[PDB]
């Protein structure tokens, strides 16, 4: 039923700017606060801000004081979040937050506010300085000193690619049993990086293809290179 | 704040989690399942707190300078992450918890390590990344170690690691070393020390060997 | 001139509310705010709204003082904290 479809997102530069954009369908808005969270991956939560659609009572957080700007439009059923003066610091998803409702709550009693009941779903908001990169993908083959009746472990390295996501397949998806696609990480130069392996037994080592299937929808990059030993 | 960041326990063993207070005044005490890689979730308001048909399940009440969250019969779903959440009675700013982690107690698991030698193709552009795998481990805690030529590596390597496996509650770990192929061809000995305790386990490989 | 807050509907589980407000100001001003929580404990506002006379709260915590307050939508002042218990 009752949404927070949010909006906005993609890729801005150091001292850039980004309007963040949260629809609401199916719940009656202007009583019920938008509250914008950001969840920084790897991190956990951090609040942005809050606004009462409705009355229009600004309430920001001192992380971003200043540099972003709340706003919402009660006959658009919809918020708006200004992103401005963007930092590094500011590389997060955006969640956008529903809240309960009282002129009288939101004042005098409003520590007793009650807890953001709906929730968004998150678009990525990546601030770095650089553009829509393809990655290179490169072998991680095992050798023939690792047999011991069934352990033979290889898969493929995504190295520096911007922005995220990549999904990473194997064998059109076929292989997917021991798969340990892990989370990505970025190179000190900045540029995003994972490995993506999979154990297989010792003795289909040849007899078995292994065709990792890396796809870059950012830069439309589909990569499909197979991993032989070596 | 939160006092736990991270705790493990098995199914139906009762829990405590906390979370450090402001004080000021008896607040707010809302708390969210975010299941990761989903989006966080209220559990629900309903004076005992739960998630169900009005069970007890996720309950909770106050305790100091600290909130608490001590569910009885833990279920497997429940295995997620949880922030303690209030409304400061300021600027009505909200402030947030550390954020604990919840893992699946499970019997102490060997690191399979299998070293990997940088692709020759890589090396053609300059770059040269040794990866270090250490598959399906537990606990998380654990400490890896690049020596290359038995020269302890320091500033040189990035670390990944994935979420616990849905049947047996195990982890993945990568280690990236990353090298300049200049480097790495005046180098022989390449080997990653990972010390699991009082075992400390090294893989190696040597340029050239095949 | 804020509205008067009196009860006719307690029960266990149910506290049954009614204002007056007087009819030469019936302006019918949009919705009643009817501001009402739990005491210095659990803090859900369950605020509910509605442009009649009275509301019927409904599953509420038996032998409980609940915190209730009665506001004019204000579209311009609320009616003063009022305290009753269930059953």
């Amino acid at each position: 039923e009752v949404q927070l479809v949010e909006s906005g997102g993609g890729l801005v530069q150091p001292g850039g700017s980004l309007r963040l954009s949260c629809a609401a369908s199916g719940f009656d808005s202007g009583a019920y606060l938008r509250h914008w969270v950001r969840q920084a991956p790897g991190k956990g939560l951090e609040w942005v801000a809050s606004i009462y659609p409705s009355y229009g009572y600004t309430s920001y957080a001192d992380s971003v004081k200043g540099r972003f700007t709340i706003s919402a439009d009660t006959s658009k059923n919809t918020a708006y979040l200004q992103m401005n003066s963007l930092r590094a610091e500011d590389t997060a998803v955006y969640y956008c937050a529903r809240s309960a409702a009282s002129y009288y709550g939101y004042w005098h009693w409003y520590h007793f506010s009650p807890g953001m009941d709906y929730w968004g779903q998150g678009t990525l908001v990546t601030v770095s300085s650089a553009s829509t990169k393809g990655p290179s993908v490169f072998p991680l083959a095992p050798s023939s000193k690792s047999t011991s009746g069934g352990t033979a472990a290889l898969g493929c390295l995504v190295k520096d690619y911007f922005p995220e996501p990549v999904t990473v397949s194997w064998n059109s998806g076929a292989l997917t049993s021991g798969v340990h696609t892990f989370p990505a990480v970025l190179q000190s130069s900045g540029l995003y990086s994972l490995s993506s392996v999979v154990t297989v037994p010792s003795s289909s080592l040849g007899t078995q293809t292994y065709i990792c299937n890396v796809n870059h929808k950012p830069s439309n990059t589909k990569v499909d290179k197979k991993v032989e030993p070596k | 704040t939160q006092s736990p960041s991270s705790l493990s326990a098995s199914v139906g063993d009762r829990v405590t989690i906390t979370c450090r207070a402001s004080q000021s005044v008896s607040s707010a005490v809302a708390w969210y399942q975010q299941k990761p890689g989903k989006a966080p979730k209220l559990l629900i308001y309903s004076a005992s707190d739960l998630y169900s048909g009005v069970p007890s399940r996720f309950s909770g009440s106050r305790s100091g300078t600290d909130f608490t969250l001590t569910i009885s019969s833990l279920q497997p779903e429940d295995f997620a992450t949880y922030y303690c959440q209030q409304y400061v009675s300021g600027g009505w700013l909200i402030t947030f918890g550390q954020g604990t982690k919840v893992e699946i107690k499970r019997t102490v698991a060997a690191p399979s390590v299998f070293i990997f030698p940088p692709s020759d193709s890589q090396l053609k552009s300059g770059t040269a990344s040794v990866v270090c795998l250490l598959n399906n481990f537990y606990p998380r805690e654990a400490k890896v170690q690049w020596k290359v030529d038995n020269a302890l590596q320091s500033g040189n390597s990035q670390e990944s690691v994935t979420e616990q496996d849905s049947k047996d509650s195990t982890y993945s770990l990568s280690s990236t070393l990353t090298l300049s192929k200049a480097d790495y061809e005046k180098h022989k000995v390449y080997a990653c020390e990972v010390t699991q305790g009082t075992t400390s386990v090294t893989k190696s490989f040597n340029r050239g060997e095949c | 001139e804020p509205p008067k807050v009196r009860l006719e509907g307690r029960s266990t589980t149910s506290l049954s509310v009614s204002w007056s407000i007087p009819p030469p100001q019936q302006s019918r001003v949009w919705k009643y705010e009817v501001t009402y929580r739990k005491k210095g404990d659990s803090n859900s506002y369950n605020v509910r709204r509605t442009e009649g006379f009275s509301v019927t709260l409904d599953d509420l915590a038996p032998d409980t003082t609940y915190l209730v307050q009665v506001q004019a939508l204000t579209q311009g002042a609320g009616s003063k904290v009022h305290e009753f218990q269930t059953l």
